[PDB]
């Protein structure tokens, strides 16, 4: 599903029969291995898939169940942490680049505010998403996709030579 | 040696103090006037009031749908005091399953 | 460069766009008083020198941002709608998304 | 203690401003939904 | 029970059968797609 998002589904196929047997996940996957990688994966590409999904078309939905899904990530295993330093980084490259619009803030700041209020109820991670230095570039992105959303709102009312003295 | 020993008693850790509680309530009635300040802003004073009402046939729908949107805040307030969380999860599962019909008959019935 | 003209300018474009549009003034004064109880949470914060449950702070502090931020998602589909979503199914997705957002925050209340 | 097993929200003195708070935001989102679908644009 | 050089051959042939109608999908989506 992916790989549909990215490409036709014909190369869909390609991705699912390249994972479904390569060596680099069947070492960690193998027939007895309880070791908390099994269900790891599996929800790293759903929930990627959720947010390729949920950025495409800007939809809300697809940005909640992102969240779901990484929260649901984040009750499993101890790498969450790349999720939130990966869809930051996605954003903030389209930021830098100029491909802003309202499918971009549609998706990250919902995907932000119920998987920020939803991973903070497991125990082992605590009010850490507050107060840890590898999730405030999540908190960071959230703070300046305001303001991309703002300058965005005024960059298209007032005039070119008046808003190129604002960025 | 033998003989008798000094005594332990295991002095326990402080706790932090909580609040005064008539500032709590002060901030409390102060959020009230808050959220009654907005519904007097909404209902006549700002006139965003109720311009239509659907008295058709599609009404039942309607309260279909107002069974639904305060029926889910029924079940998280219950689940707040008490009621565990799967006597909670089979409550919203027999409130959603025919609740999403009769929100969704409704919404086809508004094209806005 | 005094920029009197943004924000009279942007007062017409804005301060008419209210009015022509009846849903957007529930929008806009719907965010406006969350803005109002995050302000005062935050000066309750400040006020007291504790944040003694600090659950129940980020309970009432994310319930308000978070619902602020799923009202400007669901005004950006509503002033300029996106392709493949309707203005109907515009609402629907607010509605769940609030209700995940409210169980959410009710139970970090404990 | 169980996660149960703790001082109550409703319990304890300072609390009473976050539950105030998140229902106003809940009883205001009731009338934001019902005021929004029958209201005409 | 299956015995482990069985087990071999299932595994290699469900690999095979796999990439086969893999392939065999792309080419009837490649030709026959505007
Ligand atoms: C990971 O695993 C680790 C290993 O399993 C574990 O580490 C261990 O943790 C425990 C728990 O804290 C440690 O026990 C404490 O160790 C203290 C160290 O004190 C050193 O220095 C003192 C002098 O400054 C020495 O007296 C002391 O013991 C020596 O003498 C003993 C008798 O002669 C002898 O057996 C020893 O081998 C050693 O030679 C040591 O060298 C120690 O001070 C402390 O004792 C207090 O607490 C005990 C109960 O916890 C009481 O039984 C004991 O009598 C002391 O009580 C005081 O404190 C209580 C509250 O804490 C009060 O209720 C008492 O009334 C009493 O209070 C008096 O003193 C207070 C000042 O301390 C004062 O405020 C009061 O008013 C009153 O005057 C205890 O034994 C252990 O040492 C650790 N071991 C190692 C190897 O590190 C670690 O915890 C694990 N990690 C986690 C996260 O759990
Ligand atoms: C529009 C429809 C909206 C419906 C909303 C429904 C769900 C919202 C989505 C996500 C919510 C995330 C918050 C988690 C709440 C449950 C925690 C709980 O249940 O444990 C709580 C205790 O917490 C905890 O220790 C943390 C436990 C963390 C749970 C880890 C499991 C996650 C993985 C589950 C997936 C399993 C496979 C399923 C495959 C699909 C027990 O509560 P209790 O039984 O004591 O109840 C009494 C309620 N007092 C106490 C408030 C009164
Ligand atoms: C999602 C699709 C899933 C695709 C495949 C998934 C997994 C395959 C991977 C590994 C399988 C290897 C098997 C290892 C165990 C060895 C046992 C063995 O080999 O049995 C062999 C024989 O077997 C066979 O003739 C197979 C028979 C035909 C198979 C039919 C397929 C089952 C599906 C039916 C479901 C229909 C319902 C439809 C629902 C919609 C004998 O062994 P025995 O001597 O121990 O019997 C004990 C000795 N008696 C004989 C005396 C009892």
């Amino acid at each position: 599903e992916f790989t549909k998002e990215i490409k036709d589904a014909s190369a869909g196929l390609l991705a699912a029969g390249f994972i479904a047997i390569v060596p680099g996940y069947i070492s960690r996957s193998v027939a007895g291995s309880y070791d908390n990688e099994a269900i790891a994966i599996t929800l790293l590409m759903v929930t990627f898939m959720f947010w390729i999904k949920a950025q495409k078309t800007g939809s809300i939905m697809h940005a909640t169940c992102a969240a779901l899904f990484y929260f649901y990530m984040v009750s499993a295993w101890g790498g969450y942490v790349f999720i939130t330093n990966l869809i930051p980084l996605h954003v903030f490259l389209l930021i830098l680049m100029g491909r802003y619009s309202s499918k971009l803030y549609s998706a990250y700041t919902t995907w932000y505010a119920i998987g920020t209020v939803a991973s903070m109820q497991i125990p082992f991670v605590g009010f850490l998403p507050i107060r840890s230095n590898d999730h405030m570039a999540a908190l960071g992105v959230f703070g300046l996709i305001q303001i991309v959303a703002f300058g965005d709102f005024v960059k298209g009312q007032i005039s070119t030579a008046k808003f190129k003295v604002i960025m | 040696k033998f003989g008798i020993k000094p005594e332990i008693h295991h002095i326990f850790h402080a706790e932090p103090k909580r609040v005064a509680k008539p500032i709590a309530v002060i901030f409390v009635l102060i959020i009230f006037i808050t959220i009654l300040s907005l519904i007097v802003t909404w209902l006549n004073s700002c006139a965003a009031a109720f311009n239509n009402i659907p008295t058709g046939v599609t009404a039942v729908y309607f309260l279909g749908f107002i069974a639904t949107i305060v029926g889910f805040e029924v079940i998280f307030a219950r689940y707040y005091l008490g009621t565990s969380i799967f006597e909670t999860l089979f409550s919203s599962l027999y409130l959603g399953a025919p609740g999403l019909l009769t929100s969704t008959k409704f919404l086809r019935s508004f094209g806005q | 460069t005094d920029f009197q003209e943004t924000f009279k300018t942007s007062k017409r474009a804005y301060f008419a766009q209210i009015e022509k549009y009846p849903k957007l003034k529930l929008i806009d004064t719907f965010c406006f008083f969350l803005v109002l109880l995050g302000v005062i949470q935050c000066t309750f914060i400040i006020l007291i020198r504790d944040n003694f449950p600090f659950n129940a702070f980020l309970a009432g502090f994310i319930i308000c941002v978070g619902q602020f931020v799923l009202l400007m998602s669901l005004r950006l589909q509503l002033c300029n709608s996106f392709p493949g979503i309707s203005k109907n199914r515009a609402f629907a997705e607010f509605i769940v998304a609030s209700l995940i957002l409210h169980f959410v925050c009710l139970h970090f209340i404990n | 203690l169980a996660n149960d097993e703790y001082p109550r929200s409703w319990e304890i003195s300072n609390s009473w401003v976050y539950i105030s708070a998140i229902c106003g935001v809940i009883v205001a989102w009731i009338f934001f939904v019902v005021s929004f679908v029958t209201t005409s644009s | 029970m299956i015995s482990d050089e069985q087990l071999n051959s299932l595994a290699i042939t469900f690999g095979i059968v796999m990439m086969t109608l893999i392939v065999i999908y792309h080419a009837v989506d490649s030709t026959m797609s505007p």
